[PDB]
């Protein structure tokens, strides 16, 4: 019905310049003002950098200069170009249609969009590190076979603990990025103390971006 | 049956979007005013077009307090009182609804219901005479707090206490007008900044400063709705070689029917045609 | 400027309860506020606009209230979709439209206890140069448990980062996992690694430690 695509993408490095886009589909692009909200994973919907039909172009005081908004009603889409970006602009960017009531003045940002994503670091190859629970000094009947995939980067990575033998276990822990710039998740399985001795419980990884479908058990 | 074509869009136009509105002088001049003597200007009886406000020098502020800064051109306001004055850099944040200090506590205080937009910019080139332009003063040491939109242009000698001072000055006695030093040697925060606070009064009485008209484009050779100048209608629009003697607005055929509108804001000879 | 102090970060809740999300402003912003709802893994949506005027599609007793500085989102009835992060937005601010900090309304169960397991690094990891000891804290509802990496009876922390997964669907507990990332010399010289699990769930803080 009324959607806002955000096909802009981002993979820039420190000092790059990416260009986003927000094409509407379902209302008068003219009679509406398009903003640009940003959400750091672990933060709050940020500024607006709004653009208007009266050619008004707003910015944030801490983003002014390195930002330039541009409304183009020809293709029914807006654009957001940025100059050299620091290491603090890595976030999920959004585009909203801030509006008020008829002649009332309660800006309620109602039509949100998809979710563009920006990153400013490097990548590497998944380093799977097996964790053997051979010491049964555990609580009893509770094994925690895990495979610490370390030193990788792009969020799209998954740790299939054997398709089918994933058996309600894979606990994909949020990638705890080491300051370095390499990400490290974790995936333990909910198996009994004898399953550490039942079948080839393997932690088939699936690193896709860097192209490395890797596997191996514990 | 008889199937017809339904008007694709509803693109319309009006006789000149806006008229001449005085959005200058309080926004663009030389010597402005002083904090102690805030000026004022009740703009009314004119189609307020705030588009000229944006196409101006990169300002240091545009904070609108109560009204969406994107819908100023669409809200019919009753009255707008422009107030211009020159303050320093650290005083730009002081002029805001609810913020106290010494330049907004006794000089110019806005209410906690002020529905307007404060506009500030740097003036270190026009109001920065060398050796210190001491023409600007700022009121201090008021007997009590100031009220929303209250003028203070008195110059009686005020003292802290237990000190007779009527016409002479001294150590504990000083005049309620102190000069401002505007020198390039002073760092940022002590330079002259001009501030214009448009106070948009919102009420229910007939508004005297409404926003400009929503004149759209001129989609041609396509069946659309029409409000060109003020007549409503629907139809296709072509380009005709007719020559309305300089005064004839609408057109007409041998059947008393609107048949040729004149480009409201482009002075042109369009010809309305039937939508079959 | 104009700040907003939303409710304390974690707001426990049951499927049916009077939830109070407080938004207090630093000034008198009258009736200029907008309430939002951001579920984890999707774009936020509007719930209450202009203090009490629900927009549309928000009907589950998502009543608003307040007309000055303090405003409250009175949720009288809760559903699985009435759980998530909530945000306030003073319309009285305009150019820098500032949103709120965030209040996650979660689900409620009983009190639990951390099933744990200290995990020595891979054999080849030390030859790789690095090392990773993991303290799994599983099955704990009171998400306030901390990890104290005690290397040789010494609080040698600072390099260990931890994270929690999304709240479980049919378990409602959380899972914590810290990673002690040190060098090979820092591993083959130390022998005590008691992971102090100072959690409210268990009665006594258990400290599991492996020895080389």
């Amino acid at each position: 019905e009324v959607r806002l695509v955000e096909s802009g993408g981002g993979l820039v490095q420190p000092g790059g310049s990416l260009r986003l886009s927000c094409a509407a589909s379902g209302f008068t692009f003219r009679n509406y003002d398009i903003h640009w909200v940003r959400q750091t994973t672990g933060k709050g919907l940020e500024w607006v950098s709004a653009v208007g039909t009266s050619g008004d172009t707003y910015y944030l005081d801490s983003v002014k200069g390195r930002f330039t908004i541009s409304r183009e009603d020809a293709k029914k889409s807006v654009y957001l170009q940025m100059n050299s970006l620091r290491a603090g602009d890595t976030a999920m960017y959004y585009c909203v249609r801030g509006d008020a009531s008829p002649d009332n003045i309660y800006y309620y940002m109602d039509v949100w969009g998809t979710g563009t994503r920006v990153i400013v670091s490097s990548t590497k190859g998944p380093s799977v590190f097996p964790l053997a629970p051979s010491s049964k000094s555990t609580s009893g009947g509770t094994a925690a076979l895990g495979c610490l995939v370390k030193d990788y980067f792009p969020e799209p990575v998954t740790v299939s603990w054997n398709s089918g033998a994933l058996t309600s276990g894979v606990h994909t822990f949020p990638a705890v990025l080491q300051s370095s710039g390499l990400y490290s998740l974790s995936s333990v399985v909910t198996v009994p103390s004898s399953s550490l001795g039942t079948q080839t419980y393997i932690c088939n990884v699936n690193h896709k971006p860097s192209n490395t479908k890797v596997d191996k058990k514990v | 049956s008889n199937f017809r074509v339904q008007p694709t869009e509803s693109i319309v136009r009006f006789p000149n979007i806006t008229n001449l509105c005085p959005f200058h002088e309080v926004f663009n001049a030389t010597t402005f005013a002083s904090v102690y003597a805030w000026n004022r200007k009740r703009i009314s009886n004119c189609v307020a077009d705030y588009s000229v406000i944006y196409n101006f020098a990169p300002f240091f502020a545009f904070k609108c307090y109560g009204v969406s800064p994107t819908k100023l051109n669409d809200l019919c306001f009753t009255n707008v009182y422009a107030d211009s004055f020159v303050i320093r850099g650290n005083e730009v944040s002081q002029i805001a609804p609810g913020q106290t200090g010494n330049i907004a506590d006794y000089n110019y205080k806005l209410p906690d219901d002020f529905t307007g937009c404060v506009i500030a910019w740097n003036s270190n080139k026009l109001d920065s005479k060398p050796s210190g332009n001491y023409n600007y003063l700022y009121r201090l040491f008021r007997k009590s707090k100031l009220k929303p939109f209250e003028r203070d242009i008195s110059t009686e000698i005020y003292q802290a206490g237990n000190k007779p001072c009527n016409g002479v000055a001294g150590s504990n006695c000083y005049s309620p007008l102190q000069s401002y030093g505007f020198r390039p040697t002073y760092g940022v925060g002590h330079q002259p900044y001009r501030v214009v606070v448009l106070s948009f009064e919102l009420l229910h009485a007939p508004a005297t400063v409404c926003g400009p008209k929503k004149s759209t484009n001129l989609v041609k050779n396509k069946c659309v709705n029409f409000n060109f100048n003020g007549l409503t209608g629907t139809g296709v629009l072509t380009e005709s070689n007719k020559k309305f003697l300089p005064f004839q607005q609408f057109g007409r055929d041998i059947a008393d029917t609107t048949d040729a509108v004149r480009d409201p804001q482009t002075l042109e000879i369009l010809d309305i045609t039937p939508c079959s | 400027d104009i700040q907003v102090t939303q409710s304390p970060s974690p707001l426990s809740a049951s499927v049916g309860d009077r939830v109070t999300i407080t938004c207090r402003a630093s000034q008198t912003i009258g009736k200029y506020l907008n309430w939002y709802h951001q579920i984890p893994g999707k774009a936020p949506k509007l719930l209450i606009s202009a203090a009490s005027t629900l927009h549309s599609g928000v009907p589950s007793r998502f009543s608003g209230r307040g007309s000055g500085t303090d405003f409250t989102l009175t949720i009288s009835s809760l559903q699985p979709e009435d759980f998530g992060t909530y945000y306030c937005q003073q319309s009285y601010s305009s150019p820098p439209w500032t949103f709120g900090q965030g209040t996650k309304v979660e689900i409620k169960r009983t009190v639990a206890a951390p099933s744990v397991f200290i995990f020595p690094p891979s054999d080849e990891q030390l030859k790789s140069g690095t090392a990773s000891v993991v303290c799994l804290l599983n099955n704990f509802y009171p998400r306030e448990a901390k990890v104290q990496w005690k290397v040789d009876n010494a609080l040698q922390s600072g390099n260990s980062q931890e994270s929690v997964t999304e709240q479980d669907s049919k378990d409602s507990t959380y899972s914590l996992s810290s990673t002690l990332t040190l060098s090979k010399a820092d591993y083959e010289k130390h022998k005590v690694y008691a992971c102090e699990v100072t959690h409210q769930g268990l009665s006594s803080p258990v400290t599991k430690s492996f020895n080389r």
